[PDB]
Formats: C-alpha cells, sequence, structure tokens
C-alpha cells in the first residue's frame, strides 16, 4: 500500500508531537549582565552655559 | 567697563571714516575724552572693590593703571605724528589702528576678572607691540628686537598658561574675587616649587628681571617713539599687575622662593644703575634706567607687606610717566640730528632754553626728588626693605647715589658745555613738542598733591 511521495513532498516543514520539555537553557548561558542605568527625565538648559573658563554662556 | 571698551573700539572706524587730513585731529581730540571719562574708575570703596560684571572688575590696583593707559593714547598719537608725515595714508591709519588695538587689550587685560581672561589678553598685547616695533622702527636691528621681545615673552608664558590651568582644575575657578575667599596654603614639595616659577617667570621676564631683561635694551630702543612710550610706561607694569594679583595663591611658598629673586633684583638694580654710567645710546641709557626701577619693584612685591605694596603701586605709576617723558624728550633730539649718540649734541641749554627745563624736570623726577611721587614710591619700598633686612639699606643707599650721578650726567652731557659747532639744524622747538613733555611732567607733580588715588588697595 506505498505510495511514492509527490514532487516537493519530502521537503515541506512539518509539525511533531512530542513529549520531551522543551529545553529551557540550550546554550547553557550565564545571566546576562545588567544594562546600565537609563537616562530620564526633562532636558533642561545646562547651568550657567558652558562654564568653559571666563565664558558668561 | 563696556562704557570704555566701546568707546575705545569706535576709535578705529573714527579713524578710517575721518577726512584724511584730520586722522591726527581726530583721533588725538576722543581719546582725551575717552581718557576724561576714565575718572569716573575712581569710586573705590574701602572694603570692596569695583565689580562691573561676571568679567571685568576694577580695585585700588587697577584703576590708576588704567588712568595711564587711556592718558598715553593722545600722547603717542602726537609724539607720532611728525616722523610718521611722509607715511601714505592706509599705513598711517593702521599704525593708530595697532595703538588703539593696544589699548583696548590694555583696559581689558587690567580689568578681567578670571586669571585666563587675563592671560589671553596678557598675550594678545604682544602682537600690536611686535608690529610696531618691526614694521616702523628706523633701524635694521628692529627685526633681531622684535624676535627677543617674542620669545623672551613666550619662553615664559607658555609655562604660566599650564600652571594656570593646571590651578582652575584643582581650586574649580580662576575668578579673582573666589580666589581670595577658597585660597588654599601652598605646601613645600618639589611639584610646588616648579608651580610657583610657572606662575611667576613670566611675569618676571615682563619687568623684567635682571637677567632676563636683555630683551629690553633692544625692543625699547628699537621702537618708534609711541611704541617706547608704552613699553615703558604700561607693558612693563603688566608683569608688576601680574604679581601683584598672583601672589595671593603662592603663600607661603613665596617666603623662601624670593630668595633667588630678591637677590638678582637688589644687586641687579646696582648692575644696571652702573651700566647707565657709561652707556653712549641716550635711548639705550634711558631703557637701563627702567630695568633698575623695576628691580625695585620687583622686590616690594616679593617681600608682600602693605607698605611695599603701597610703595610698588606708587613707582609703577610715577615710573610709567617719568620714563615716558625721557623717552619723548630723546626722541625730539632725535628728530632734529637724527641719531641717538648722547655725545652728538652738546650745550643743548644754550639753542633749545624751555625744552631744558623738561630736561631737569624729568632729570629730578627720575632721581626721585622729594616730594614727587617717584620719591614716595621708593621711599615706600627702602623703609619696608629695610624692616624685611636692615642690610639692604646699603644696597638701596647706593642705588640712589648711583641713580643720582646717571640722571645728571644725561642732563650736563646733553644740554650743558658748548654746542656742537657743526650741528647747525637744532630749529626751535615746537608748540607740539613743548606740550607733549608738559602733559607728562604736570600730571606727575599734580599727584604729589594727592598721592592716595595711587597707592593702591592696600591704603
Ligand atoms: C558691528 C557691531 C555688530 C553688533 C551689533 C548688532 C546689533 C544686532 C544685535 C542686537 C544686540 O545688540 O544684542 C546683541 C549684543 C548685546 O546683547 P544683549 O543681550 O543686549 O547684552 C549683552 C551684554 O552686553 C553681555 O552679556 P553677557 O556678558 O552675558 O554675554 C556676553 C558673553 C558671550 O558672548 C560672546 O561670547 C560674544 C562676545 C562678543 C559680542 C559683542 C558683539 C559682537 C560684535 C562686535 C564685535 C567687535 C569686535 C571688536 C574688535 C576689536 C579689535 C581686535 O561674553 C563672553 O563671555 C566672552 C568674553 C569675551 C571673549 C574674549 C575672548 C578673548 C579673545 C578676543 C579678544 C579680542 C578683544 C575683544 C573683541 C572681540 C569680541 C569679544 O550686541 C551688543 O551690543 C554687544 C555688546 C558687547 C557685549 C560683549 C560682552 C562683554 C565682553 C566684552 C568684550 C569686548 C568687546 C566688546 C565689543 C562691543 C562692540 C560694540
Ligand atoms: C629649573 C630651573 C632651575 C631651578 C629648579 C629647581 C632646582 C633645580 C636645580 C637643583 C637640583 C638639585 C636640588 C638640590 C636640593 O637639595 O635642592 C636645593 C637645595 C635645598 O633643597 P632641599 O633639599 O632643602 O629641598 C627643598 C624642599 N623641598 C624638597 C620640599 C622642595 O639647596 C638650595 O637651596 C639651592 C637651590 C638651587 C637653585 C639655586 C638658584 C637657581 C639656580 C638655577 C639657575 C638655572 C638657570
Ligand atoms: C620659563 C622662563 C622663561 C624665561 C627665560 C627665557 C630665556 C630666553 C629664551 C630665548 C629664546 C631663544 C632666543 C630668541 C631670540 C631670537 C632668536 C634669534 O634671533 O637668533 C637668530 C638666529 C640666527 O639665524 P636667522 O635669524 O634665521 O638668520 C637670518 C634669517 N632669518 O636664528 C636661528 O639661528 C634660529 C633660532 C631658532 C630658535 C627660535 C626660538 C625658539 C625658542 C624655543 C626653543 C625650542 C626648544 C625645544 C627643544 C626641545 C628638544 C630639546
Ligand atoms: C624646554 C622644554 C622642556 C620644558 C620643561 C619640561 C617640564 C618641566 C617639568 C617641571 C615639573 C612640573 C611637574 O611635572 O609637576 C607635576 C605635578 C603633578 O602633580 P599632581 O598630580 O598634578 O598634583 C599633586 C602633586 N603631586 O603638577 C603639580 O602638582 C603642579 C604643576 C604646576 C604646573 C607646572 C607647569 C610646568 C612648569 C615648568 C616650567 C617652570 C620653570 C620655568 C623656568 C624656571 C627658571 C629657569
Ligand atoms: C642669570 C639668569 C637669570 C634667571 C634667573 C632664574 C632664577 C631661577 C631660580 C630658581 C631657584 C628656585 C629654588 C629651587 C630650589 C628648591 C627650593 C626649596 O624648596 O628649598 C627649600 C629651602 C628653604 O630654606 P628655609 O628658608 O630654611 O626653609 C624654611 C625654614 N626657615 O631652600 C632654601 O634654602 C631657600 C633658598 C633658595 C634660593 C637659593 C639661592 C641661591 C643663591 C642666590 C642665587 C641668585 C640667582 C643665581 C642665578 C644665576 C643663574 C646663572
Amino acid at each position: 500500500g506505498w505510495v511514492r511521495p509527490d514532487l516537493g513532498d519530502l521537503s515541506k516543514v512539518t509539525k511533531v508531537k512530542t513529549d520531551r520539555p522543551l529545553p529551557e537553557n540550550p546554550y547553557h548561558s550565564r545571566a546576562r549582565p545588567e544594562p546600565n542605568p537609563e537616562v530620564e527625565g526633562d532636558l533642561k538648559p545646562a547651568r550657567h552655559g558652558s562654564r568653559l573658563f571666563f565664558w558668561t554662556m | 567697563m563696556l562704557k570704555y571698551i566701546i568707546p575705545t573700539i569706535m576709535l578705529m572706524p573714527l579713524t578710517w571714516l575721518s577726512k584724511n587730513n584730520m586722522i591726527w585731529v581726530n583721533s588725538t581730540a576722543h581719546s582725551l575724552l575717552i581718557s576724561f571719562t576714565s575718572l569716573l574708575l575712581m569710586n573705590q570703596f574701602g572694603d570692596n572693590s569695583l565689580n562691573f560684571s561676571l568679567l571685568f572688575f576694577s580695585d585700588s590696583l587697577s584703576t590708576p593703571l588704567l588712568i595711564l593707559t587711556m592718558w598715553l593714547l593722545p600722547l603717542m598719537l602726537m609724539a607720532s605724528q611728525h616722523h610718521l608725515s611722509k607715511e601714505n595714508l592706509t599705513r598711517k591709519k593702521l599704525f593708530i589702528t595697532m595703538l588703539i588695538s593696544l589699548q583696548l587689550f590694555l583696559i581689558m587685560t587690567f580689568t578681567a576678572m578670571e586669571l585666563i581672561l587675563f592671560y589671553i589678553l596678557f598675550e594678545a598685547t604682544l602682537v600690536p607691540t611686535l608690529i610696531i616695533i618691526t614694521r616702523w622702527g628706523n633701524q635694521t636691528e628692529r627685526l633681531n628686537a622684535g624676535l627677543y621681545f617674542l620669545f623672551y615673552t613666550l619662553a615664559g608664558s607658555l609655562p604660566l598658561l599650564v600652571a594656570l590651568i593646571y590651578i582652575q582644575n584643582t581650586v574649580g575657578s580662576l575668578n579673582f574675587l573666589m580666589l581670595q575667599y577658597w585660597v588654599q596654603p601652598v605646601h613645600n614639595s618639589w611639584s610646588n616649587v616648579f608651580m610657583w616659577l610657572a606662575c611667576m617667570m613670566a611675569f618676571m621676564v615682563k619687568m623684567p628681571l635682571y637677567g632676563l631683561h636683555l630683551w629690553l635694551p633692544k625692543a625699547h630702543v628699537e621702537a618708534p617713539i609711541a611704541g617706547s612710550m608704552v613699553l615703558a610706561a604700561v607693558l612693563l607694569k603688566l608683569g608688576g599687575y601680574g604679581m601683584l594679583r598672583i601672589t595671593l595663591i603662592l603663600n607661603p611658598m613665596t617666603d623662601f622662593m624670593a630668595y633667588p629673586f630678591i637677590m638678582l633684583s637688589l644687586w641687579g638694580m646696582i648692575m644696571t644703575s652702573s651700566i647707565c654710567l657709561r652707556q653712549t645710546d641716550l635711548k639705550s641709557l634711558i631703557a637701563y634706567s627702567s630695568v633698575s626701577h623695576m628691580a625695585l619693584v620687583i622686590v616690594a612685591i616679593l617681600i608682600q607687606t602693605p607698605w611695599s605694596y603701597m610703595g610698588a603701586t606708587a613707582l609703577m605709576i610715577a615710573h610709567g610717566l617719568t620714563s615716558s617723558m625721557l623717552f619723548c624728550l630723546a626722541n625730539s633730539n632725535y628728530e632734529r640730528i637724527h641719531s641717538r649718540t648722547m655725545i652728538l649734541a652738546r650745550g643743548l641749554q644754550t639753542l633749545l632754553p624751555l625744552m631744558a627745563t623738561w630736561w631737569l624736570l624729568a632729570s629730578l623726577t627720575n632721581l626721585a626728588l622729594p616730594p614727587t611721587i617717584n620719591l614716595i614710591g621708593e621711599l615706600f619700598v627702602v623703609m619696608s626693605t629695610f624692616s624685611w633686612s636692615n642690610i639692604t639699606i646699603i644696597l638701596m643707599g647706593v642705588n640712589m647715589v648711583i641713580t643720582a650721578l646717571y640722571s645728571l650726567y644725561m642732563l650736563i652731557m646733553t644740554q650743558r658745555g658748548k654746542y656742537t659747532y657743526h650741528i647747525n639744524n637744532i630749529s626751535p622747538s615746537f608748540t607740539r613738542e613743548n606740550a607733549l613733555m608738559s602733559l607728562h611732567i604736570l600730571p606727575l607733580l599734580l599727584l604729589t598733591l594727592n598721592p592716595k588715588i595711587i597707592l593702591g588697595p592696600l591704603y
């Protein structure tokens, strides 16, 4: 009763039932480093300007 | 200070937009008007300095130097317009422009609140001064004089720039008022020794300090008359003004770091005074006289007493008017005989009677006849130096004997004896020359009536 699969059939992506649980950390990665604290808030003009030597702006 | 900066800037369009034959009349008239308004800087208080803004201020130290500076500009225009008479119009206007720009840099230099603003303007004065010496000087040696002037100043001032920026990084400010309250004592370490030298050598070279003075007899002698007037009257005093300010942040290290420079000055003043006795060039003699007088200012600043600081301020003002007058007197003879040799033209009292009176008055102020402000400044320094060490009175005393000798030797050689037979072009003194001399000596003697206004912040 075997029917030869048609052109293109064996290259299909199929779905399989399995009881093996999905691996949680397949790469065995360490915990990632914490990101640097975000800079937030409203942008305000610089206090007394550039403050470069004698410049007042 | 904008009420002085903006009018000074307007002298430039005034000069360029004037009728061709009114460039000297217009610039002289309006520069005198600016000089008149500078008297408003005399609103000084017993406790607080007159602090205009974030950028500028004036206290009893800078105020007299500002008034002298603005007074000198019209005198220099008068002194220059004869020997520039054949210069073409555009080059005349550029000459006046250099003088105006120098005044602009100077008045901002003396009122700068922040030491790095002071530095930029302090170096800025080099550029117009170099151009005046090299472009409008008369002899081949002006080119060499310009290089000595430029590289002596920069050799010292570039280490000062590093020091000042270092101080701002450590203190957080170079504002002079802030430094009065945030100043910390200087610990005695090798690193602080070179900070002290960096903060002082640039000012020492400008005084000049004996040993580091070789640029001055070249520059002051090769410059045109306006160049010599400002070089001796004001630019030497940038060094004194800078030292008087920066010593605030150098205590107590100045106690022992002063010794080598006090010895150079106390012995140097006797050396340079002796040199004057054997100089053959009249302009060169007057230039070496300045080195001897500024040696007293160096010593007075380094011993750091209230009396020495009042004396130093008076001497700087007194010397400014006197040395400028002597250069103008010497120049008036040069414009007749076209030589700077002192023995060439003799017995000029017989041919130029009134001009011989200016020579006498200029000489008497130079040798510090009391009660002139020249004597008041010298006396206060001698008093304070006696307290620093009684033995100094010997060196001070010898210098006063030598100073009298070369001051009157210059007077006797040129004005007295018999006139030189073959020199037959000594025409009578012009009204311009006589007014130029009296605008030096009259303010100088008037200050004797009210000396306090030139005694500085310690008064
Ligand atoms: C911190 C305190 C400071 C106070 C103390 C200051 C001490 C005084 C410093 C003086 C500086 C040197 C003298 C400057 C005077 C002018 C020099 C001069 O005019 O010499 C003339 C000489 C002749 O050659 P020249 O003029 O070219 O021939 C005619 C073609 N023009 O010209 C020449 O031969 C070439 C001259 C080259 C030198 C130019 C000046 C540079 C000075 C900085 C030296 C750089 C050192 C760097 C070295 C680092 C590695 C060791
Ligand atoms: C001709 C060229 C013109 C240019 C001139 C340039 C001048 C640069 C001078 C730089 C010298 C700076 C001094 C550097 C040495 C280190 C200073 C130091 O830290 O030593 C500390 C110590 C202080 O001694 P003390 O007073 O006892 O301590 C307090 C307790 N009472 O040290 C002391 O004992 C204080 C005494 C230090 C001064 C010594 C003076 C030497 C003799 C006088 C020389 C005059 C200058 C000679 C120049 C010739 C150059 C060819």
